[PDB]
């Protein structure tokens, strides 16, 4: 099909002049000859008949004037049921090792966006057992909740204990898009998912798809690993009139990833250093992965937050597409508290009264409301002395202390790493015990008390046990 | 006054990680680490009644 | 053999006009003997980087495809040999007689080829082998500013790697690959000296590419030594390669990249650079039974300057690296030597790749020790010996239990014993400037007297309840015994 050749080969951008019609943007072009499958996605129309292309896999061995075929077609994945249970590249070929993935139904990774018309406005509340979470930053079922974090925060644990907690009791399937991510812990995701039973890989009750492009893997197909993993998803929106939920780790590799093609592809470079097609490419991938009317996709995206800046242009623009943020703190981390949360950053758009309850609603305005009034105090204290603050100052001071490590949960994730058993509190049960902290029922409780614990009921049950070994 | 000047906020002291922040860190700690012993043996001592009676 | 004409010859980047058959990423070799790499394919002409001085190379020569994309001689015949980036060996003892050439730029082992980490790394380093343990196929960074003991703590793991190696069990030796990448050779030099009087060259390939290296070289030297310990992982063996100064590899690509007129991105480094690193550093792997079980760590250094790990290249390298050794100047002029931020430094704990033996008390090390830094963090002090000046004198103890010299690593047994007096607070009546002879004392005395228990504790692999009796008579002895 109007067999094209190779005119350069320079890092991940390859151009080939079309001798015969040329390929429209965005279709995969097959570069013949070699041992494997390399699929370039044509991005400009350069001229004289020929395409600038990214490539989706290694460019080495790559000769000039080597044949390349038009697949006609955007990037074309296997997509259906037969997706579940087996781990899919970015141009949709089994890399489990499990035979070829036998789907009746092929969907390019390049589509429209949902219309305006088919935005659903509902916003129910999806409790995912987390205090911090649950109380101040509540997810929506259908909503797109982000957790932005550093390196080394706690992104990754707290997406797996999400995927433990809500995934494997939702019914419906789910998707894992592995964007830019170390190669270890998809293994660790495979197995774990293989012995949690998510995974099975002798019958054929599998409820989620693995969809991964780790950080080995070249620029190119780094960038559209997410649009394959939402492709699937939306498989599982429109074509299945079912709930899905999409998992993705560090999207920032999505914006990333152009970043280290733009150059090439011959962009006069943005602030910073991201591509000019910041914003526009965020957007197109963003809007994709949204509830319609006919479905709903409940996606949790872990945002990089480069060097813990989050003014950073990729992250920055990623707030306006999610509904529900949870933003990790470093700070809180290295005080211990994990998940580490900031209490006073993250935001939901169902934090409502009229949504999550006034009593919900009034908790959680307290309990962020006397986490700022001890961070001023702090300033306070650092000269004065805290044997100089005024009581009421020391009760605040100690209350906030006592709701902070109140945030703190084990994770049944982070029982390998903390020791502690992980434990999952209700919501009622969240809201119940801070109000009760609040109120300054638990004063006479020590703080450590409160650390590391499940519901208030084993907070007061772990002071029992300090007062018993003192 | 005029926004452009840089503007403070709450727990910059601590937020900066310098010496001052250190020391509110270390301060705040050494107080309460004292007040939890105060209310862990007054526990001890409603538990011990309790068990009495 | 399909050949083409220099039209340009300038700074290292040779625009050669013909080469039709050319691969990219291929070897060719130029009229002087010379040897590049074809990296930018242009319509007209390729533009090639010279793994060397490009002075002999001038515009008309004749550039001959090798026919190869670039390979490393790669093998076990390498192992005590000082290798450049291209395989050639510069310590003068002769040819390097490797069968096998691995390409540099393979592809890294895919999701089902890599299983869990499990066996432990040992580094010979306490603060290292106790509070951040570094299991085999984790990549873990140590990142740090100038003169700081980056070099130091891979030097000291090098060593540390004798004590296996020169047993019997295959599953414990660990061979060693060092790469210097913008290291002068005086430097490199004592890193040799130092491994040779230690007898420490016979398991490590010390490729070198030092500040005269050209750029190219100097790129290419972490692939090459990544291949030559993906050998050793792809066979069974385990292997452990420290990429110094990867750092200098970045600005190796910016000259090559720039000079090749790739346009540049921040602080002109090439937008590639994090692919430039994440391609090198994803190799290292754990690999299945099935792929042979065989593992490759690798330890980045990475230089900050100001100690700013917000920096570009730092960051980029930090979100790779499994973990992250933080070592910071201040520290090092405080006297905590290795300069180890135990609080900042962060390391995934491979999957239970620590010994039970030094899992038992590094726990309670950990512990003792965040709590310590919580509260002794004033210097102005008032009055709480209960609950502050407890904590603090155990803090200050176990920190001088951490302090080690250098070029002496210790076994995992040996770090268990201190440890455990420190941790069992036998040495909280000690002087806090006396903690560092009595750990000196205390170890040549187990070694000697009570060696069968350092042979029992590595045996066993665990403290029982009768082996910390042991250790409980022993410490107290020799603590009662220790002064005269
Ligand atoms: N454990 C130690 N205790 C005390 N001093 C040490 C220790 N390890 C190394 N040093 C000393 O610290 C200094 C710097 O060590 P080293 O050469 O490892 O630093 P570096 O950060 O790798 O240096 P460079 O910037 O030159 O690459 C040297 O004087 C060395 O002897
Ligand atoms: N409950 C917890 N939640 C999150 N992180 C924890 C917890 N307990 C310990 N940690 C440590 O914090 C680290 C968080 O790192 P991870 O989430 O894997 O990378 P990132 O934060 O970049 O996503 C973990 O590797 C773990 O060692
Ligand atoms: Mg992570
Ligand atoms: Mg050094």
């Amino acid at each position: 099909a109007a067999t094209g050749r190779i005119v350069a080969v320079i890092g991940a951008v390859v151009d080939v002049q079309f001798d015969e019609g040329l390929p429209p943007i965005l279709n995969a072009l097959e570069v013949q000859g070699r041992e494997t499958r390399l699929v370039l996605e044509v991005a400009q129309h350069l001229g004289e008949s020929t395409v600038r292309t990214i490539a989706m896999d290694g460019t080495e061995g790559l000769v000039r004037g080597q044949k390349v075929l038009d697949s006609g077609a955007p990037i074309k994945i296997p997509v259906g049921p037969e997706t579940l249970g087996r781990i899919m590249n970015v141009i949709g070929e089994p890399i489990d090792e499990r035979g070829p993935i036998k789907t009746k139904q092929f969907a390019a990774i390049h589509a429209e966006a949902p219309e305006f018309m088919e935005m659903s406005v509902e916003q129910e509340i999806l409790v995912t057992g987390i205090k911090v979470v649950d109380l101040l930053a509540p997810y929506a079922k259908g909503g797109k909740i982000g957790l932005f974090g550093g390196a080394g925060v706690g992104k990754t644990v707290l997406i797996m204990e999400l995927i433990n907690n809500v995934a494997k009791a939702h019914g419906g399937y789910s998707v894992f898009a592995g964007v830019g991510e170390r190669t270890r812990e998809g293994n660790d995701l495979y197995h774990e998912m293989i012995e949690s039973g998510v995974i099975n890989l002798k019958d054929a009750t599998s409820k989620v798809a693995l969809v991964y492009g780790q950080m080995n893997e070249p620029p190119g197909a780094r960038a559209r690993v997410a649009l394959t993993g939402l492709t699937v998803a939306e498989y599982f929106r429109d074509q299945e009139g079912q709930d899905v939920l999409l998992f993705i780790d560090n999207i920032f590799r999505f914006t990333q990833a152009g970043s280290e093609v733009s150059a090439l592809l011959g962009r006069i470079p943005s602030a910073v250093g991201y591509q000019p097609t910041l914003a526009t490419d965020m957007g197109t991938m963003q809007e994709r992965i949204t509830t319609t009317k006919k479905g709903s996709i409940t996606s949790v995206q872990a945002i990089y937050v480069p060097a813990d800046d989050l003014t950073d242009p990729a992250p920055a623009t990623t707030f306006a597409h999610l509904d529900a943020t949870t933003v990790l703190s470093r700070a809180i981390a290295e005080l211990g508290i994990y998940p580490a949360v900031d209490p006073l950053d993250s935001t939901s758009r169902i934090m409502d009264p009229n949504i999550v309850g006034s009593e919900h609603y009034d908790v959680a305005r307290g309990v962020q409301k006397i986490l700022q009034d001890y961070k001023s105090l702090q300033d306070i204290i650092a000269i004065l002395g805290m044997d100089e603050l005024s009581e009421e100052d020391k009760l605040t001071v100690s209350r906030a202390r006592k709701i902070q490590r109140f945030l703190s949960q084990p994770f049944q994730v982070a029982e390998v790493f903390t020791g502690h058993l992980g434990k999952l509190v209700p919501l009622k049960e969240t809201i119940k015990g801070f109000q009760q902290i609040l109120a300054g029922e638990y004063d006479h409780l020590p703080e450590q008390a409160f650390y590391m614990v499940g519901p208030i009921e084993e907070a007061v049950a772990k002071a029992d046990k300090l007062a018993e070994e003192h | 006054d005029t926004p452009e000047g840089v503007r403070s906020g709450a727990g910059a002291v601590r937020d900066a990680g310098g010496a001052f922040g250190k020391k509110e860190q270390a301060d705040e700690e050494r107080y309460f680490r004292a007040r939890a012993r105060e209310q862990l043996a007054a526990l001890k001592k409603h538990h011990e009644n309790e068990i009495s009676h | 053999e399909e050949t083409g004409r220099v039209l340009s010859i300038g700074d290292g980047i040779a625009r050669v006009h013909g080469l039709r058959n050319v691969q990219a990423e291929e070897m060719v070799e130029f009229s002087s003997g010379l040897k590049g790499m074809s990296l930018n394919l242009e319509p007209d002409n390729v533009g090639v980087v010279v793994f060397g001085n490009d002075k002999l190379i001038k515009e008309g020569d004749i550039v001959k495809r090798t026919g190869a994309i670039v390979d490393v001689p790669v093998g076990e015949e390498l192992l005590g040999r000082v290798v450049d980036a291209l395989g050639n060996a510069i310590d003068g003892k002769g040819p390097i007689g490797s069968k096998t050439r691995r390409r540099v730029g393979l592809k890294a082992p895919g999701i089902i080829p890599r299983i869990s980490v499990r066996e432990p790394m040992q580094t010979g380093i306490k603060a290292v082998d106790s509070l951040v343990p570094i299991g085999r196929g984790q990549r873990e960074l140590i990142i740090g500013d100038r003169q700081t003991g980056k070099t130091s703590i891979a030097i000291d793991t090098i060593i540390n790697q004798k004590r296996f190696n020169d047993g019997t069990d295959e599953k414990k030796k660990l061979y060693c690959i060092y790469v210097a990448i913008g290291q002068k050779r005086s430097t490199v030099a004592q890193l040799v000296k130092r491994l040779t009087d230690a007898d420490a060259m016979k398991y490590t390939i010390v490729v070198s590419a030092t500040a005269s290296d050209a750029a190219p070289l100097q790129y290419l030297a972490p692939y090459s030594g990544c291949s030559m310990g993906e050998y050793f992982r792809d066979n069974g063996k385990h292997a452990l390669i420290i990429y110094d100064d990867l750092s200098k590899q970045a600005v190796a690509y910016r000259q090559m990249s720039l000079l090749l007129r790739r346009p540049p991105g921040r602080e002109a480094y090439p937008g590639d650079v994090f692919y430039l690193h994440s391609r090198l550093l994803e190799r290292a792997a754990k690999m299945n039974d099935a792929f042979g079980g065989g593992s490759l760590t690798a330890l980045p250094v990475i230089e900050t300057q100001a100690g700013d790990v917000s920096a570009y290249i730092p960051t980029n390298v930090i979100s790779i690296t499994d973990g992250q050794i933080f070592l910071e100047t201040e520290l090092f002029y405080k006297g905590i030597r290795p300069a180890i931020n135990v609080g900042l430094s962060v390391s995934r704990v491979g999957s239970a790749a620590q010994t039970r033996a030094m899992k038992q008390v590094a726990g309670t090390m950990k512990l003792e020790l965040a709590q310590y830094r919580e509260v002794a963090a004033f210097a102005q002090f008032g009055d709480l010996d209960a609950a502050t000046q407890q904590l603090l004198s155990r803090g200050v103890r176990l920190t001088e239990l951490l302090k080690q010299g250098q070029y002496a690593p210790m076994a995992i047994e040996e770090q268990v014993a201190v440890i455990y007096a420190g941790v069992r607070g036998y040495l909280d009546k000690l002087e806090p400037s006396k903690i560092t002879k009595f750990e000196n004392a205390f170890l040549s005395h187990v070694i000697s007297q009570h060696q069968a228990l350092l042979g029992k504790i590595r045996a066993d692999g665990k403290i029982s309840e009768e082996t910390d009796a042991k250790l409980k008579e022993i410490v107290t002895n020799f603590l009662a015994g220790f002064e005269a």
